[PDB]
């Protein structure tokens, strides 16, 4: 919960949707292990994404 | 030809756009979406132009 809240807060402050999982490493500055753990379980609905 | 509805899930889109000429008596705020073979302009109400 602590990391989930931190990630959501970063996303809200940026005021931008999670366009790609690489964002978690670039803008969110997520650790390599944390990324390896939580990468294949975060869906980024590119259909509803639309524009970047 | 009929607008090939977007089977592609991406489809670039732009928002906030006043159209000329006016569909109704006055301008209509809307968004634009690039489809497979054209553009679809949708007003805030629902006026679709291809």
């Amino acid at each position: 919960p602590r990391k989930g809240t931190h990630l959501l807060k970063i996303l809200k402050q940026n005021n931008t949707r999670l366009e790609s999982r690489t964002q978690l490493v670039t803008m969110c500055h997520m650790g390599p292990k944390v990324f390896m753990n939580c990468a294949g379980f975060l869906k980024i609905d590119t259909a509803s994404l639309g524009d970047s | 030809d009929s607008l090939v509805i977007n089977l592609n899930r991406s489809n670039p889109k732009l928002k906030d756009l006043y159209i000329r000429p006016n569909i109704a008596q006055k301008r209509m705020q809307g968004s634009l979406e690039a489809h497979v073979n054209g553009f679809r302009f949708t007003s805030v109400r629902g006026d679709k132009v291809d």
